């Protein structure tokens, strides 16, 4: 059954890094995209990054670039993001999406994570 | 709808030499660009698609470019096996439509 | 193992309706599209419809009035159905399957002349 | 970068009541444009794609409509399980947007 499992160290404290990951069931990464979106408290959602597990093309809201970095073991159905200098300012939820049926248009994003939080202190 | 216009129509070539063909769009297709290979009587093979990327198992002699409205297919030192009519398509908006094609013919 | 393969009835007579399968194997027609391509005798290749994988579909703003695309998700297999054809509808039909945005498998086509 | 503006920002209607949330883009996005459904428990799902394509499992009281610039989702007969913050995303040109969010409260 299609699912995502999000998980990863919830708790930091200040210039930290943290690693994220969220595992894929019911289906292969290799065959969709994998998003990365977050979400500060009381805020709007922000769309990190996205990867194509099958061919490694990796793209990023630009001023996410050097901050995170998207990663995926396809061995694990496992995709990863890696997030360096936790500054207070990266304290959010983190979702991790995707899109198994090929709906008319572009964008869509049918499955979600659970989220993960973070809390830099 | 968008519209794609290829330069050359026909392309004389020997082996070794590096060619380059283009497709032009009417707008701007934000590199939803796709790149075929028909050989006499068979069905057109996918190359590169996304304007760059090599489709699994082909020859990294071959290597796409561009941006905005236009893009362009480059194969350095020419194969005997590469002769043949080329295709660009786009998958931007709907109505696909595909570039009037370029024959790759020996010199 | 992907395989798509195209079945017609390979000559017809001007104003008849024409049908076309493909039938697919090695994936599923609700993660991919199929789209239909055609290749007038000594032409390039001419976009027809596509059908996504969560059934909607697309034309070719020219033929869309004569045109017609379905699918089978059980039996694995989509339809080209064209309306009163024309002697210049004479070609080889394609379908091939999208993915992520690209035309990564195609079938080997079927040869249609429309005769009289 | 394309910005979505979404309003109202907050709201509260009654069982059985039909609102309406507004999502405007910075430019025109040609219909793509897709609406989420955050629950409080952190979960949240795909009603609405491609303007007014209901997602499967989703009831045709919501509903999705809009045309360049301007997109608008309208549940009637609002139900407790509604309770919700909605979101508007385009998929027209990377990266994704999102609109601000519209948290719906039953009075
Ligand atoms: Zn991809
Ligand atoms: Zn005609
Ligand atoms: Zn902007």
């Amino acid at each position: 059954q299609v699912q995502l499992q999000q998980s990863g160290t919830e708790l930091v404290k200040s210039g930290a890094s943290v690693k994220l990951s969220c595992t894929a069931s019911g289906f292969n990464i290799k065959d969709t995209h994998m998003n990365w979106v977050k979400q500060r408290p009381e805020q709007g959602l922000e769309w990190i990054g996205r990867i194509d597990p099958a061919n490694g093309n990796i793209q990023y809201d630009p001023k996410f670039r050097g901050k995170a970095t998207i990663t995926a073991d396809t061995s694990s159905n496992t995709a990863y993001l890696q997030l360096s200098s936790l500054t207070s300012e990266d304290t959010a939820v983190y979702y991790c999406a995707t899109k198994v049926i090929y709906y008319q248009g572009r964008g869509a994003m049918d499955y979600w994570g659970q989220g993960t939080t973070l809390t830099v202190s | 709808d968008i519209v794609l216009t290829q330069s050359p129509a026909s392309l004389s070539a020997s082996v070794g030499e590096t060619v380059t063909i283009t497709c032009r769009a009417s707008g701007n297709i934000h590199n939803y660009l796709a790149w075929y290979q028909q050989k006499q009587g068979k069905s057109p093979q996918l190359l590169v698609y996304y304007t760059t990327t090599l489709a699994d198992g082909v020859p990294s002699r071959f290597s796409g470019s561009g941006s905005g409205t236009q893009y362009s297919l480059k194969i350095n030192s020419l194969q005997p096996e590469d002769f043949g009519s080329y295709y660009c398509q786009h998958f931007w908006s709907t109505p696909r439509t595909f570039g009037g094609g370029t024959k790759l013919e020996i010199k | 193992q992907v395989q798509l393969q195209e079945s017609g009835p390979g000559l017809v007579a001007p104003s008849q309706s024409l049908s076309i399968t493909c039938t697919v194997s090695g994936f599923s027609l609700t993660g991919y599209g199929v789209n239909w391509v055609r290749q007038p005798p000594g032409k390039g290749l001419e976009w027809l419809g596509m059908i996504w994988g969560d059934g909607n579909t697309d034309y070719n703003s020219a033929l869309k009035s004569r045109l017609s695309i379905s699918k089978d998700n059980s039996k694995s297999q989509v339809f080209l159905k064209m309306n009163s054809l024309h002697t210049d509808d004479t070609a080889r039909y394609y379908c091939a399957r999208e993915r992520d945005y690209r035309l990564d498998y195609w079938g080997q086509g079927t040869t249609l002349t429309v005769s009289s | 970068d394309i910005q979505l503006t979404q309003s109202p920002s907050s709201l509260s209607a009654s069982l059985g009541d039909r609102v309406t949330i507004s999502c405007r883009a910075s430019q025109d996005i040609s219909n793509y444009l897709n609406w989420y459904q955050q629950k409080p428990d952190g979960t949240v799902k795909l009603l609405i794609y491609y303007t007014s394509r209901l997602h499967s499992g989703v009831p045709s009281r919501f509903s999705g409509s809009g045309s360049g610039t301007d997109y608008s989702l309208t549940i009637s007969n609002l139900e407790q399980e509604d309770i919700a913050t909605y979101f508007c995303q385009q998929g027209n040109t990377l990266p994704w947007t999102f609109g601000g969010g519209t948290k719906l409260e039953i009075k």
